[PDB]
């Protein structure tokens, strides 16, 4: 299925992300911007100044930690997909 | 009529305020993102904040303000770019444009280019 | 990239899935519950009595109008992925 | 000491009240949910509600209740299933099981059987 063999990469990118923050379970921010910086950088050709980021950290701290978590990984996604998507019509 | 300049870095419009300073706000309930662009010629416009009876002008040293008095520095070019967006670039000043920070503050116009995203501003209906 | 190559396949599903609501921009609750048993249904091999759809709805609702979108459906993702796996250990 | 029998069908837990009725309930702040299970024999339990003072029993009808009497129906087999649940089957009706519907009301034992979801129990500590 698709979101079957999606589910096996996202699970995996996002454990090789978390290596970055120390352990493989959280994010710290940065390995955030890494991922829209080399995943989504083909997509999202922006950022620069950092517009999203500044979005995405909005709803990603749900916990209100600065922890990151597989529930907000995948709403994240969709954080940034949308965001730059619906950017060009706002209300 | 009034527009409202949504600037693609942080997702703010300009602000127009009646003392003179500008800035960028997220709130659409703001009545003070209203501004009506002036066409002076073709390509050029003059942006003026409806709720502020101010004119958007650039200074020599690269701030933005509003003046109460249409000057030279309140000329725009209007140009409309590749990704749907509108740059304004300073009549008088052809090398600097207009910018908003992901602050929520202006950007100096010396501090500007072509390629960053607080230049890039779409004109939404209000 | 990974991600990259998921939001071309995401995008394409979700549009795909909301073309049985009668549209393509939303989902009307059984199209979610199609995703799971088709999609999922390798991964989650459960469901049956609709134990994790109970959950979803109520996450993925956000607007209020049983109206999905791309905000909640990368969100009904990852709720499905950690939900399941974390249905044993509960607080 | 005290277990919680978390049901894998919505995510509720065994709570078994004083006044003999029984139900799933999904906030652990709930002291009814707090269940002990007496070994009777290798593979044969007992669950007996640790502030109910009661024991859940079967009745040959299906329905699921707690008894203040050990009886032949509070005997229950435990075991353990490849998916790392415990499938608890009546003692007094090897053809019926334990299970919790997802509406957070038991689910009738004469409704029971492998491959359902409300027959996996998890025992939480508490």
């Amino acid at each position: 299925s698709e979101l079957e063999k999606a589910m096996v990469a996202l699970i995996d990118v996002f454990h090789q992300y978390s290596g970055r923050e120390g352990d493989k379970h959280k994010l710290k921010k940065s390995e955030l911007k890494e991922l829209i910086n080399n995943e989504l950088s083909h997509f999202l050709e922006e950022i620069k100044e950092q517009e999203v980021v500044d979005k995405v950290m909005e709803t990603l701290d749900n916990d209100g930690d600065g922890e990151c978590d597989f529930q907000e990984f995948m709403a994240f996604v969709a954080m940034v997909t949308t965001a730059c998507h619906e950017f060009f019509e706002h209300e | 009529d009034p527009k409202r300049l949504y600037c693609k870095n942080g997702g703010f419009f300009l602000r127009i305020h009646p003392d003179g300073r500008v800035d960028g706000v997220r709130e659409k309930s703001d009545p003070h993102i209203k501004l009506q662009l002036q066409a002076e010629e073709r390509g050029v416009v003059s942006i003026k904040g409806v709720s502020a009876n101010r004119y958007l002008a650039m200074k020599e040293d690269g701030r933005l303000l509003a003046s109460k008095s249409v000057t030279d520095e309140c000329f725009f070019f209007e140009r409309l770019e590749s990704n749907n967006y509108n740059t304004y670039r300073s009549r008088k000043y052809t090398s600097w444009y207009v910018a908003l920070k992901r602050t929520g503050q202006y950007k100096l116009g010396s501090k500007t280019g072509p390629g960053q995203k607080a230049i890039l501003f779409l004109p939404m209906s209000a």
